[PDB]
Parts: C-alpha cells; sequence; structure tokens
C-alpha cells in the first residue's frame, strides 16, 4: 500500500545511483578517472580527454 | 702481497640489468611511510591511490581480500599491506557554506553555517553543532520563538537582543 | 629424469555429466558485504556439459592407462573426487615439447613445484610411491615426467610439507589471461560416492603467475601406487566462457549464491 | 559577491563550498618481496679467473 511513497523514494535513489555510476564512464576518454589522466598525460595531451 | 698496486689482484663485480618485454622480476625496496589515522591524508596502498581519512574498522575482511568496495564501486576499506589490519576510508569532509544574515539595512553582523560538517574540521567565537551543520557566530538560545531565518533540522536563526544572531 | 616406457598404452572412454551450479569464484580481491554485484568475466555456465574420466592409481595387470591431453581454451574448471591425493598436478602448453615453453604444476609429498621451461614431457608421465612396511608409511620414489628441461622461464617451490598418503572434492579454476595464469582453489569434504556433486561453493583465489606463455592443451598427472602384487579417483573438466554473473555477497562477504544471467529468461530478469 | 549586490536582505544564502585538503601523503606497500643474493657474489671467499 505504501508504494506511492516507497516508489517515489526508490526513484530518487535510483537517479542518484545512475548519476554516481556516470562517474565511471569513459565517454571516449582513455580512462574514467581524472587523476590517472593527470598523472599520466601532460596537459597538452590530457586536456582533450 | 709485496707487488705494486698495479700488479696486485683486484676483485671485480659487474652488475648488468636485462630489461626485456617481459614482466619484471627484480625491483627496489618501496618507501613505505608511517600510517596516519583520523586525519585527511593522501594515501596510496599497494598502488591504489586516493584521498581520505583512515579509521580503525570492524569489518571482517577475508584473508585474501584487500579492498572493500560498495554500490558506488569506490574503495570504502583497505587492508594495510604491512600490518594486516582493516582501515575504513572516508572522503575528506566538505559541504556548503551559507551565511545567515539579517538585512544589511538592519545590520552587517552575520553567522556562517557550514552545512553537514562536524565542528572539528572548521578552522574557526560561539559554535553550535546543529544537525544541519556547524553554525558559527550564532548564540544558542534555549527559548523558542517563531522561525525567522530557517537554518534547518528544526533550527532557525534570528537577529534579536547588544543585539546578536540567536539560533533556536 | 629418464622416461619409463610402457609397451601397452590405453585410455578409458570419456563420460559426460551436468555441471549443475558450480564453478563460481571470486572475480577480484575486492571485499563486499550484503550486496548483489554483476560481473562479466570467464565463468563456468551453470548446467553445462562436463567431460569426466577416472584416474587409475594401481595396476592389478600390465596395462598402462595414460591420461588424455585435453584442450585448454580460455580456461578450465577441474574437479577431483578422491579419498587419497591421487591427482597431483598438470602440464600446460600448446606443443607440450621442447619447441615451445611449457608449464608444469605439481604438488609432491614435499611441496608444490611450478616450473615453466622448454620441457620434453614423457609419453606416460609417471609418479610412483611404495609402501614402507618398516615405517608403515608410503613414500614417493619415482618421478619420470619430462625427459629434459632447458631454458627455464619460471620456477617457484612452496614450503616443504607432508602429504597424507567420506571423500574429498578439490575444485580448481585455471585461467590464462593477459599473460597471467590465475589458479583458484577450493577443498571440501563430500560424502557422495559417484558423480559431480550438486551444490554451491565459491572458489577462493590461490595464486597468480605472470608466466606470459600460450596455452591450448593440458593433461592431468596422477600418482601410482607400486605394490608387490579398485576405488580409483575420478575427475571432471569443464570449459569456462565469457558470461555475466550476479553474485550475492552476504554479511561476512562470502558469496552465498550466484545467478547466471544468460542461462534462461528468469535469470535474465534476475 | 554571490548575489552581485551591495544590499543583502534577511535570509540564508549559499555562498561557497568548504572543502578540506590533505595534510600529508601516506604510502604503504608490502614490505618484503624477497632478498636478492648479492652477498653470495661479493662476499665469495674465492673468485673465478
Ligand atoms: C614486514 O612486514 C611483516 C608482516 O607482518 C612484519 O612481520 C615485519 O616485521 C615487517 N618488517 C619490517 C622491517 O617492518
Ligand atoms: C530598513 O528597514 C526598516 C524596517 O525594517 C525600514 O523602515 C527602513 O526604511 C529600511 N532602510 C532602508 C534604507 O531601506
Ligand atoms: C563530531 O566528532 C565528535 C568526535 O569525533 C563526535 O563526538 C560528534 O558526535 C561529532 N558530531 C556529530 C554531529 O556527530
Ligand atoms: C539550556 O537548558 C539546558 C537544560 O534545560 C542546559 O543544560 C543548557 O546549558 C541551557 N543552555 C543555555 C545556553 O543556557
Ligand atoms: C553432453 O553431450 C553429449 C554428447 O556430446 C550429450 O549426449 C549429452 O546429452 C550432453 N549433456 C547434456 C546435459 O545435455
Ligand atoms: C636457449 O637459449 C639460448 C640463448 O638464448 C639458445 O641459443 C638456445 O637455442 C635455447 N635453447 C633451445 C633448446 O633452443
Ligand atoms: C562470520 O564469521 C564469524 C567468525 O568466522 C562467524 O561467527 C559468523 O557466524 C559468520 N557469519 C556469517 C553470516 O557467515
Amino acid at each position: 500500500a505504501l508504494g506511492k511513497l516507497q516508489d517515489v523514494v526508490n526513484q530518487n535513489a535510483q537517479a542518484l545511483n545512475t548519476l554516481v555510476k556516470q562517474l565511471s564512464s569513459n565517454f571516449g576518454a582513455i580512462s574514467s578517472v581524472l587523476n590517472d589522466i593527470l598523472s599520466r598525460l601532460d596537459p597538452p595531451e590530457a586536456e582533450v580527454q | 702481497p709485496t707487488y705494486g698496486v698495479g700488479y696486485q689482484p683486484y676483485r671485480v663485480v659487474v652488475l648488468s640489468f636485462e630489461l626485456l618485454h617481459a614482466p619484471a622480476t627484480v625491483c627496489g625496496p618501496k618507501k613505505s611511510t608511517n600510517l596516519v589515522k583520523n586525519k585527511c591524508v593522501n594515501f596510496n596502498f599497494n598502488g591504489l591511490t586516493g584521498t581520505g581519512v583512515l579509521t580503525e574498522s570492524n569489518k571482517k575482511f577475508l584473508p585474501f581480500q584487500q579492498f572493500g568496495r560498495d554500490i558506488a564501486d569506490t574503495t570504502d576499506a583497505v587492508r594495510d599491506p604491512q600490518t594486516l589490519e582493516i582501515l575504513d576510508i572516508t572522503p575528506c569532509s566538505f559541504g556548503g557554506v551559507s551565511v545567515i544574515t539579517p538585512g544589511t539595512n538592519t545590520s552587517n553582523q552575520v553567522a556562517v553555517l557550514y552545512q553537514g560538517v562536524n565542528c572539528t574540521e572548521v578552522p574557526v567565537s560561539n559554535v553550535f553543532q546543529t544537525r544541519a551543520g556547524c553554525l558559527i557566530g550564532a548564540e544558542h538560545v534555549n527559548n523558542s520563538y517563531e522561525c525567522d531565518i530557517p537554518i534547518g533540522a528544526g533550527i532557525c536563526a534570528s537577529y534579536q537582543t547588544s543585539q546578536s544572531i540567536i539560533a533556536y | 629424469s629418464q622416461c619409463v616406457n610402457f609397451t601397452t598404452r590405453t585410455q578409458l572412454p570419456p563420460a559426460y555429466t551436468n555441471s549443475f551450479t558450480r564453478g563460481v569464484y571470486y572475480p577480484d580481491k575486492v571485499f563486499r558485504s550484503s550486496v548483489l554485484h554483476s560481473t562479466q568475466d570467464l565463468f563456468l555456465p551453470f548446467f553445462s556439459n562436463v567431460t569426466w574420466f577416472h584416474a587409475i592409481h594401481v595396476s592389478g595387470g600390465t596395462k598402462r592407462f595414460a591420461n588424455p591431453v585435453l584442450p585448454f581454451n580460455d580456461g578450465v574448471y577441474f574437479a577431483s573426487t578422491e579419498k587419497s591425493n591421487i591427482i597431483r598436478g598438470w602440464i600446460f602448453g600448446t606443443t607440450l615439447d621442447s619447441k615451445t615453453q611449457s608449464l608444469l604444476i605439481v604438488n609432491n609429498a614435499t611441496n608444490v613445484v611450478i616450473k615453466v621451461c622448454e620441457f620434453q614431457f614423457c609419453n606416460d608421465p609417471f609418479l610412483g610411491v611404495y609402501y614402507h612396511k618398516n615405517n608403515k608409511s608410503w613414500m614417493e620414489s619415482e618421478f619420470r615426467v619430462y625427459s629434459s628441461a632447458n631454458n627455464c622461464t619460471f620456477e617457484y617451490v612452496s614450503q616443504p610439507f607432508l602429504m597424507d598418503l567420506f571423500k574429498n572434492l578439490r575444485e580448481f579454476v585455471f585461467k590464462n589471461i593477459d599473460g597471467y595464469f590465475k589458479i583458484y582453489s577450493k577443498h571440501t569434504p563430500i560424502n557422495l560416492v559417484r558423480g559431480l556433486p550438486q551444490g554451491f561453493s565459491a572458489l577462493e583465489p590461490l595464486v597468480d603467475l605472470p608466466i606470459g606463455i600460450n596455452i591450448t592443451r593440458f593433461q592431468t598427472l596422477h600418482i601410482s601406487y607400486l605394490t608387490p602384487g579398485a576405488g580409483a579417483a575420478a575427475y571432471y573438466v569443464g570449459y569456462l566462457q565469457p558470461r555475466t554473473f550476479l553474485l550475492k555477497y552476504n554479511e561476512n562477504g562470502t558469496i552465498t549464491d550466484a545467478v547466471d544471467c544468460a542461462l534462461d529468461p528468469l535469470s535474465e530478469t534476475k | 559577491c554571490t548575489l552581485k549586490s551591495f544590499t543583502v536582505e534577511k535570509g540564508i544564502y549559499q555562498t561557497s563550498n568548504f572543502r578540506v585538503q590533505p595534510t600529508e601523503s601516506i604510502v604503504r606497500f608490502p614490505n618484503i618481496t624477497n632478498l636478492c643474493p648479492f652477498g653470495e657474489v661479493f662476499n665469495a671467499t674465492r673468485f673465478a679467473s
């Protein structure tokens, strides 16, 4: 019966999860973490990724 | 033994380093520093880099498991490679910084609310550890009035009587 | 050493069974708790065909039953059901000769020896033990596996121990990926008499070796009980495949169960 | 500066974001892999021709 509420809550959480998981996507970059690119590639090369 | 240094024996050792396109088998002693807990540090455990606060943990890691991940797929816990102990990693604290201010036409005295931060990481007279965060420059008052400037978590601040900002 | 030649060579016919729901192992070394996590890697699909045979460790009686050379593919799930430790090791490679580098893993009475060399494996690798009546204990005294071993590329010997010379099920997963030979192991007491047991048990990682060689075939190594003159051990083999699995880490982090997504529509929903 | 105005009315304004930087760096590795036998060469009682 409480679904109307619970449902809503889930959606919120769901969105956040998706958002957080979008931190782990390459989007075409060599890696999905900025620190690795900064530590490996020089700014002239790193900036494109 | 009585020959000149030119004719005396000399033991010679030549160290050559064979570097092929194969996994390396010989390396040097890594410089492992001391462990620091309960302080925002830039840590690197066995090549796994990160930034956060290391705290003693009660998690029951299995003997072979090293890191502890979560739904976020971020390292929540680690195993200290030298001393086999489990450390929880917490992201270094942060949060919004809001300013509770009565109208400048009224006064220029303000209070600062660091939302969602404990009153220990604020460099910081009066301090209040409200559930909404650390409030600085606000005088906690037991008396309850009508909400004037809604801070949050049931706490509201107002400019009132010499006058000052009171959080109630 | 010097190979021992057997005039008569034979191999028992293969048999087939169902994998049920075994072959699940921890993909990485990341701890987790009370969480359902999806991982895409080489796993043993549930209810897959499993090719199994028997290993004769005693003759009684001049016929040499030699184990067969089996392909490796992308990895092998090898199970052994036995009372005593009959299965002792394996050999991996492509040509299994001195032409190409070959790996050899063994667990003798002393310790575990893992050597990657240009081995020249014998036709019928032989491990022979004899019963010391005075000492009332078996002692290994024959090891004729490879005729030669040249240009060794890897060697690792574990610490010495004593192996004891209600069944035991020893499951192993061998995966050669990115030049790394990963071995995962599990040991359980199984009361079943015959057939691959039906149940669930995660396989903990054992060791990763950066041998960096090519493997396409492997063969099993058994122990021979020399006697002055029936309960032969059995073993099963399955081939892993690229699959997606939903693993359920419980409070302690032990994988309590797993679901094979591509097994059936219900698992796809799960 | 957040509101771009000289006059600020009563209320609470999200001005900035407070973040804590790392005080120092911690590096820990498994302290012993093995121990190369260089002494067997240098401290050998007898050397070869
Ligand atoms: C290296 O780590 C091991 C692991 O417990 C420890 O026993 C040993 O004392 C350590 N050695 C040094 C020099 O700290
Ligand atoms: C300041 O506010 C008071 C009432 O709160 C008002 O009477 C006064 O005119 C205001 N001053 C200015 C400069 O607007
Ligand atoms: C802030 O830290 C102290 C000690 O670490 C703790 O007792 C207190 O509960 C913390 N603040 C909040 C709001 O939990
Ligand atoms: C508010 O009252 C509580 C008990 O009722 C007391 O402990 C606390 O010190 C009071 N605070 C102030 C600012 O007087
Ligand atoms: C395994 O393969 C054999 C023939 O290759 C077949 O007869 C048998 O039914 C298969 N196993 C299963 C469980 O279908
Ligand atoms: C072993 O290596 C040497 C030099 O790397 C080579 O001359 C020799 O042929 C190799 N062994 C075999 C069996 O080819
Ligand atoms: C976790 O391990 C502890 C100690 O090994 C044991 O007492 C407990 O029952 C275990 N719990 C689960 C859920 O496996």
